[PDB]
RNA sequence: GUGAACAGCCUCUAGUUGAUAGAAUAAUGUAGAUAAGGGAAGUCGGCAAAAUAGAUCCGUAACUUCGGGAUAAGGAUUGGC
RNA sequence: CGUGGAGGUCAGUGACGAAGCCUAGACCGUAAGGUCGGGUCGAACGGCCUCUAGUGCAGAUCUUGGUGGUAGUAGCAAAUAUUCAAAUGAGAACUUUGAAGACUGAAGUGGGGAAAGGUUCCACGUCAACAGCAGUUGGACGUGGGUUAGUCGAUCCUAAGA
RNA sequence: GAAAUUGUUGAAAGGGAAGGGCAUUUGAUCAGAC
C-alpha cells in the first residue's frame, strides 16, 4: 500500500497543504483504490479523508 | 516467462561488463591535468 | 560442476555452490575456515549464535587492525568478528547442501562439512571522487563459494604390511644362530 | 515456565539518563525502558504503546520526566512463531505524581 | 604505408609530469587520450625502419 | 511578536524531517566554554582571545583647509507596578 | 643454438590426437637449447640441404593490457533530530499511513519564472547494475500517456551594431 | 586458457628477512639395468 499519490491529490482537491491532509489509517486498503481526482472527492465527502484543523496561533498574549 | 527473464538477464550482465572495459581503458590517464597548479608552494631558503 | 580438490567418495557426499555472490571475499574466506571440518548440525547451530553475538568468527589471515575481543578465546585467538552478511550466504548454502544430502537419502546426523572453499570472483567497478579533481577505482570483491558435505565414516580400519625382506648371506645365517639358541 | 503476568512498575529515568548527550536523551529513554522491561520478565521482545511514546516525548528530546509509572504485561506471542513464545507490552498509566508508589501486581480480569 | 602511425597529433608532455618522455596523444574523454604515440615501441606507433 | 529595523531570536500558511547507523566516552585533535592571585613578565609583533557596545540626560580638549575633529575622552540612568 | 616466411627433399609426422600449454618425472649437450614420458587439447606440423628477414629482452620515470602488497585499513564526522505503532514484504534504522517531537521562519528549505537541460513530468510493472549503508523506494530500469491560444510570447519596429 | 595474483588439500621448514655456492645426512622420488 503506497499512498504517496493519493495524498498528493487530496491536497489539490481539498485545496490545502499536504501537511493538513489526513488519511484514515484503517481504510488504507480502501484509499488505494482512489487513483483519480474524482474518486478522491467521494472519499472527502464520505469522511474517510479529512482536512486537519489549522494549528492555533493566538494573538491573545500580544 | 522464464524465456523472457533469462534474456534480459544476459543482456544486463553483458552490458555491465562492457561498461567495465570503459572504466578500465580510461583509468590510466583519467587524472591527467595539463595546467595543474599545486596549492602548496615552499620557498627555497638560501642566502647569497 | 568441477569442484575444487576432493578427498571424498562421490557417492556418499552432497555439494552446493553459489557463484558471483555479493559479499566480501576476505570476510567469507574467514567464516569458511571457521566451520570447516565440523559436523553439519554443529556448524549451523554455531552460525546461528554468531548472528546473535554469542560466539564469533576468528579472523586468522586478514586481520590487520581488527579489534580485540573476549570471544576470540575459544579458538585461542585475540582477533575476531561477527560478519553478518558472510554468515547469511554460508547459512544459505549449508541449508542447501543439507537438502541435497536428503534427496540423496544420506543420513543427516552423520553429516559433516568435508571441503569448503571460496575464491574471488571478477571485480566490479564504480568511481569515487578525490580532492584535486581526481578519480579512483571503488570496487566490489565478489566471491564463489563451494562446499561439500560428507557422511562420516570411521568404518575404515585397514591392515597392509608389504614385506620384501632383503637379507644378505650373513644376516640370514645370523638369524639362524638365534633360532638354534632356543629363543 | 512463563505465566502471562501484569505488573505496574515505576522506573527512574533520571538515574538512567544521567549525563547523556542532550539530543539523544528521549531515544535513550526508549532503549532504557525496553532494557528495563527485559530485565523483569525476561521476554526479550518488547513493544511500546504509542501513547507511552508520547508520555516520554511530551517534554521534547531534552526534558524527559524523572519518573514514569508504567504497566508492563507479559503476553503470549502469535502465529509465525517468533524465536520467543513470549512477548512484552508496555503502556503508561495516568497518575498525579509517580512519587512514592511501589510495584503492584495488577489483578487481571 | 608511409602515413602509418603518423596519423596523429601527439606531442611530448615534457618532463615534470612524472611519466616517460615519449610523445603522447593530447585530447580527452576517450580511452586513447594520453597514451603513447609514434615511437617504434608504442602500441599504434610507427614501426622501425618502415619497409620501402 | 519583540525591536529603530527586510538585523538576530520564537511562531502561523506552505515545506521538509534528506544527508550510513549502533555501542562505549581513552589519548591527540576540530569547534565551543570557564578559571583562583598576578596582568603582556608571553612573542619578531598584544597574533589569538577578553574588555566596550543599545537608548536618555549631562560633559567633550589639542589641533583645523573653520566644514571638522566627535559617539572625542569622561560620568549618571535603564525592570515591574 | 633459436624464431617468422621461401625453394628442395624425407612417396616425413597427424582425429588410433597435429600444434599450444602444464609437469620439485627421464636422457643428450660446456652452453645457446634439443629429445622422450604423463596430463590437458582438438587441426594442422616437423627433420635435413639451401634462401630471406619487421628474427632472440629484465631494465628505457619504456608502450598497451592484467594483478598484488598496502588493506577489510584510511575513510564514510559541515548544514540541531529523531521516536513509537500498523500496513506492505522472503526481508524494514531508511517505503507508505497514523501518532508524536522537531526545523526552514515570508532576504524561506514556500509559490512562480529567465538562461541551460531535454522527457527528468505522470501512471502501471520492476529491483541485475545505479542512489560511496539499505531499499519493498527513486530524477534508476521496462511498458505506455501527456504540452490545445484572434487576446500569453515569438512573428512587426528600431538601438549599439552586423 | 600461460603468467602475475588467489583459494582448498597435501608435504616441508621457521629464535630480528628470505633466496645462492661447495659437500654430505635424513625424507620423498626415479632412470639404467639383462
Ligand atoms: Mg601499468
Ligand atoms: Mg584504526
Ligand atoms: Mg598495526
Ligand atoms: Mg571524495
Ligand atoms: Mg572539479
Ligand atoms: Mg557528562
Ligand atoms: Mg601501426
Ligand atoms: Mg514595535
Ligand atoms: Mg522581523
Ligand atoms: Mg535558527
Ligand atoms: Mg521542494
Ligand atoms: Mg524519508
Ligand atoms: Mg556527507
Ligand atoms: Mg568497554
Ligand atoms: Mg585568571
Ligand atoms: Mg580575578
Ligand atoms: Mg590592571
Ligand atoms: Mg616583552
Ligand atoms: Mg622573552
Ligand atoms: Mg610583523
Ligand atoms: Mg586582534
Ligand atoms: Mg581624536
Ligand atoms: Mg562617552
Ligand atoms: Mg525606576
Ligand atoms: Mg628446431
Ligand atoms: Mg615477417
Ligand atoms: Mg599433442
Ligand atoms: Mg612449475
Ligand atoms: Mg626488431
Ligand atoms: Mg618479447
Ligand atoms: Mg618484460
Ligand atoms: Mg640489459
Ligand atoms: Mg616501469
Ligand atoms: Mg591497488
Ligand atoms: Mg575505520
Ligand atoms: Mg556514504
Ligand atoms: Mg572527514
Ligand atoms: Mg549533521
Ligand atoms: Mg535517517
Ligand atoms: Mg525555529
Ligand atoms: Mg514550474
Ligand atoms: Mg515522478
Ligand atoms: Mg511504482
Ligand atoms: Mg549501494
Ligand atoms: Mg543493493
Ligand atoms: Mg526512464
Ligand atoms: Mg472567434
Ligand atoms: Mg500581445
Ligand atoms: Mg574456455
Ligand atoms: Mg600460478
Amino acid at each position: 500500500a503506497n499512498l504517496r499519490t493519493q495524498k498528493r491529490l487530496a491536497a489539490s482537491v481539498v485545496g490545502v497543504g499536504k501537511r493538513k491532509v489526513w488519511l484514515d489509517p484503517n481504510e488504507t486498503s480502501e484509499i488505494a483504490q482512489a487513483n483519480s481526482r474524482n474518486a478522491i472527492r467521494k472519499l472527502v465527502k464520505n469522511g474517510t479523508i479529512v482536512k486537519k484543523a489549522v494549528t492555533v496561533h493566538s494573538k491573545s498574549r500580544t | 516467462d522464464k524465456k523472457g527473464v533469462q534474456t534480459q538477464q544476459r543482456v544486463w550482465q553483458t552490458e555491465r561488463f562492457d561498461k567495465k572495459r570503459l572504466d578500465k581503458r580510461s583509468a590510466k590517464f583519467v587524472n591527467n591535468q595539463p595546467h595543474y597548479r599545486d596549492q602548496l608552494l615552499q620557498r627555497e631558503h638560501h642566502h647569497h | 560442476a568441477r569442484y575444487g580438490a576432493t578427498s571424498t567418495n562421490p557417492a556418499k557426499s552432497a555439494s552446493a555452490r553459489g557463484s558471483y555472490l555479493r559479499v566480501s571475499f576476505k570476510n567469507t574466506r574467514e567464516t569458511a575456515q571457521a566451520i570447516n571440518g565440523w559436523e553439519l548440525t554443529k556448524a549451523q547451530k554455531y552460525l546461528e549464535q554468531v548472528l546473535d553475538h554469542q560466539r564469533a568468527i576468528p579472523f586468522r589471515r586478514f586481520n590487520s587492525s581488527i579489534g580485540r575481543t573476549a570471544q576470540g578465546k575459544e579458538f585461542g585467538v585475540t582477533k575476531a568478528r561477527w560478519p553478518a552478511k558472510s554468515v547469511k550466504f554460508v547459512q544459505g548454502l549449508l541449508q542447501n547442501a543439507a537438502a541435497n544430502a536428503e534427496a540423496k537419502g544420506l543420513d543427516a546426523t552423520k553429516l559433516y562439512v568435508s571441503h569448503i572453499q571460496v575464491n574471488q570472483a571478477p571485480k566490479q567497478r564504480r568511481r569515487t571522487y578525490r580532492a584535486h579533481g581526481r578519480i579512483n577505482k571503488y570496487e566490489s570483491s565478489p566471491s564463489h563459494i563451494e562446499l561439500v558435505v560428507t557422511e562420516k565414516e570411521e568404518a575404515v580400519a585397514k591392515a597392509a604390511e608389504k614385506k620384501v625382506v632383503r637379507l644378505t648371506s650373513r644376516q640370514r645365517g645370523r638369524i639362524a644362530a638365534q633360532k638354534r639358541i632356543a629363543a | 515456565l512463563k505465566d502471562v503476568v501484569t505488573r505496574e512498575y515505576t522506573i527512574n529515568l533520571h538515574k538512567r539518563l544521567h549525563g547523556v548527550s542532550f539530543k539523544k536523551r528521549a531515544p535513550r529513554a526508549v532503549k532504557e525502558i525496553k532494557k528495563f522491561a527485559k530485565l523483569h520478565m525476561g521476554t526479550d521482545d518488547v513493544r511500546l504503546a504509542p501513547e507511552l511514546n508520547q508520555a516520554i516525548w511530551k517534554r521534547g528530546v531534552k526534558g524527559v520526566e524523572y519518573r514514569l509509572r508504567l504497566r508492563i504485561s507479559r503476553k503470549r506471542n502469535e502465529e509465525e512463531d517468533a524465536k520467543n513464545p513470549l512477548f512484552s507490552y508496555v503502556e503508561p498509566v495516568l497518575v498525579a505524581s509517580a512519587k512514592g508508589l511501589q510495584t503492584v501486581v495488577v489483578e487481571e480480569d | 604505408s608511409e602515413k602509418a602511425g603518423h596519423q596523429t597529433s601527439a606531442e611530448s608532455w615534457g618532463t615534470g609530469r612524472a611519466v616517460a618522455r615519449i610523445p603522447r596523444v593530447g585530447g580527452g574523454g576517450t580511452g586513447r587520450s594520453g597514451q603513447g604515440a609514434f615511437g617504434n615501441m608504442c602500441r599504434g606507433g610507427r614501426m622501425f625502419a618502415p619497409t620501402k
